């Protein structure tokens, strides 16, 4: 059949999960 | 719950309501008593966690004076021990053997093997000490005199057969239950329904299993009679 | 539970009812025997836990005085060794020989490669060390000339064979059990469940497998006769 | 268990009750001692764990002075050595070359490399020294006269093939055994699940399997006759 | 066990009970040299373990005196070789040529490229060495002029060939045995069931596989006749 | 069939599960 | 058929050991 | 057809060694 | 068909070596 | 069809090797 | 049947967080 | 059916992505 | 049916992705 | 059908390469 | 159908790629 | 069908890289 407000919602939430991990690993380093 | 109530959610579950069945209660007691103690040691024997009251029994014990070995005098000293033989414990629990008040009395419960070395601290001897033998009884250690006037004690503990402790069980305020169906059946409610799980699973798939129907002095299994 | 009440549930479970089956009761003592040492080999050889009063058996022992070869008098001291052969015992608790009494006594038992060594140290010479040789027998040894006065012991461990140390049993209270199946068997009840499956998992094929049904003088085997 | 029950659970797991059937007992014979050895390899040979006492078996043997190679005087000391020809032992246990008594004596089961180069230290020359030949037979060595007195040594270690051990055993208190079947098969019992599910599977296939049925000078298993 | 046992269990675990089948016993004879040095390389080759006694064979050998090219004086000097060629060995395990006693002599079996290099220290000159060369002979070496009396030597190790280093076997105490079949097989009664179930699934698809029934001039094999 | 009240809160837990790792990879760097 | 109790309680026990590594990952950072 | 006394203490084990990873992690640190 | 003595001693080992895995990754630390 | 004494060599090595990187790992630490 | 708009997006969106993974670990280095 | 200006786009910017984070573990090293 | 110039090139661009990640890990050492 | 003398060897060579990676973390460390 | 000659030098390519993995892990080592 | 000399050399040269690779991490440490 179909609906999918959940689907969507679960997919665009693991989507914000891997974003949150790839911003976590930016670094402005300190270095000369 | 009871054990009636545990006993006819499996048979209902599996559908046994037929007194011409293979299956009977029988069936569903046995492996509702082998089911806990697989459950209860699959819950509380990895790491330590909180046993809830509802897996412990309360046994009543007629103690004895019974000799060391026979009744020769340099054998040793004698112990008392159990009349009738008492069902193994958990070691998932608080074990506690008690003069007949829960919260009184010193009477430790330990291993067979540390029991043969017991009392030897000039501060630890006037302290009983239980143990189960391998002959099957509960005996009796101490180097005081004085325990050898126990004439009854209580057993709590989480038995590993649910239902030799039922039939030892202490009397009520009533009276004795006559029937093990009335009394009451030690697992956390948390933990019904793995165990109807578990014994449901067991018994749904030989439920629909053939049977060797035919009286021909010949195995008929192998036709799927 | 009993000898019996393990069986009648494995052959519930294969609902082998009929009289006229291929696969009896001693297919099923059989293959609970060995399905016993095989589950507590599993469970308490890789690392170590407390094992359970329930897998122990504790047998009864006659001890006679043995020459160490043959009647010559350079050939060393006579040991006492049991009359009967003994069960071997699974290295995975605490095997204990007791002089009849569980919670008293120190015989020893041992490796049989460490009791051809033993008892040259000064503080270690009354003691009575215990082995099983090869001949099946279970040997005893100390440098103490009164060793060779005991007449009886008992052996409480988790032997191989279970129903091996069922009929070396010790006489109980009312007396000797005739039969093997109103005898308990030794094993855990939380691991009864993976028992009776291993058991049921091996027999329910061969339950449903062709047979060669026809007397030809010929194998039927290939037609699944 | 002896040799008989292993045969015979493996026969009525693959239902080979009849007499016109192509796989005999011997079949299983075969397999049962094949497998023994490639059980206890795959179990005992990467890292080192405790072998039971039920792998073993001890056999008799008759000791001879031979020459070392003929009856010339420069060729060097004549040896013992067993009439008959001994098992192969496997390298996983604890083998022991012993003078009819397990705890006494010191003969020295060694590699057959190493015992050309045996007895060069002093204090190492009382020793006598075993090993198997590739002819077959068990030698003996020392650089004392005296161990040419041996007429029987018993050997206990865990040999490779099962079946040639058991016609070599040691004579038991009652006497010889005159069938193999009667005799002791040597598998800890925790190995025999695992060493019939082997030998079940084997020959289960081939059991079903087509055979060239028709006499008639050409090949038929194509046609799957 | 010896030859004849191995060739028919193969043979039954195939079905091949009928004469007039396509893969008689010659091409199981075969399968099971190949598969049995196939296998030993496998097991024996990438890190070092213990070889088993099983694996090797002792075969004898005659030696006789040969030039080192022809009967000139200036090409060098003579040899001992063997009369018949010799197996090739593994090499995997301990080779050792032996003068008909295994625990005495120093005679060296080595590569046949070391062995024209061999001998040049002073203490290394009365040492004998063996090798193989490309002729398929067994040669002979040393610096001693003493080495050239050797009449006979016998050579155990792993040859790549089991077949022809069981052709050239060693005398027994009763005779020679005429038949290969009732030879010893060399290899480790734990590497049996491998070398079974590599040899009959080799010729098990084979086995069912057609053949070109009709004699018409004509390949129908396409037709699957 | 159909009913997702329990898939739903494991999905919803998973998601949690994967965010919690993902705000544990997270620092204020403390160099210049 | 169906019987959802062990299937919960080991998805159940899942999540709480994914939860569990999530937790033992989170510093509380000592440096200025 | 079933029975799941093996299925069980197997998928119990596994969650048991999964969790023993988890309280492997856990580190009281020892920095101000 | 069935007889499971063979999977049974496989699966039982895989969980012995995975905890194996889980109780070598255990310290005992010994920083203040 | 069916034999089983090479899966069972192979299984019985393949869990060896996973045996062997578990003992590996193994670390009788050596500080206060 | 087809509508492709949230397909897109979310397979724009996992290509757009494996690109924030990929520029978080470049590092103009700062030895000599 | 088929078209693929989506299949092509969506695959070339995971090679990108991919190319992105091997260009990021490049390293002109500063010891002598 | 059959056109392979993309699959060739996306597949000639994963195994150059694959090959400039080999040689990045490439390091002429410079201690003695 | 059915030949396995190289599905062995291969089999054979890969329980080899991993019991080698297996004895290369082996260390007999050297520390008090 | 059948043409393997893009089939066998990307599979040749991915085991040089696979190879030059192995050796870029390669250190003559130089403590004493 | 049948042809086996592509897939003899490809899976001869896998298990090689991977052999490869694990001699590349034997170390003969070099601490007391």
């Amino acid at each position: 059949f179909g609906s999918g407000a959940i689907g969507y919602e679960f997919d665009n939430r693991y989507l914000n999960n891997q974003e949150m991990s790839a911003v976590a690993k930016q670094r402005l380093t300190s270095l000369p | 719950m009871t054990y009636n109530e545990l006993i006819y959610m499996v048979l209902d579950e599996l559908k046994l309501s037929s007194d011409d069945s293979y299956y009977t209660p029988d069936h569903v007691i046995f492996l509702l008593v082998k089911y806990r103690s697989f459950l209860l040691k699959q819950r509380y024997s990895d790491i330590k966690k909180q046993i809830p009251d509802s897996d412990y029994q309360s046994i009543c014990l007629d103690l004895i004076e019974v000799p060391a070995i026979s009744g020769e005098p340099c054998e040793g000293s004698s112990y008392l021990r159990s009349k009738n033989k008492v069902p193994t414990t958990m070691m998932i629990g608080n074990p506690r053997v008690y003069p007949m008040d829960f919260y009184q009395g010193e009477i430790t419960y330990i291993s067979r093997d540390r029991m043969r070395y017991v009392g030897y601290n000039k501060f630890l001897r006037n302290i009983i000490y239980c143990s189960k033998a391998p002959d099957g009884y509960l005996y009796f250690k101490s180097w005081n005199p004085q325990f050898l006037h126990l004439e009854k004690v209580s057993f709590n503990a989480i038995f590993e057969d649910a239902k030799e402790a039922s039939e030892m069980a202490c009397p009520e305020e009533n009276g004795t239950i006559c029937k093990l169906e009335d009394k009451e059946f030690p697992i956390e409610d948390a933990l019904v329904p793995p165990l109807i799980e578990l014994v449901v699973k067991e018994l749904r798939g030989p439920e629909y299993s053939p049977k060797d129907e035919d009286n021909n002095a010949k195995d008929d299994l192998p036709d799927a009679r």
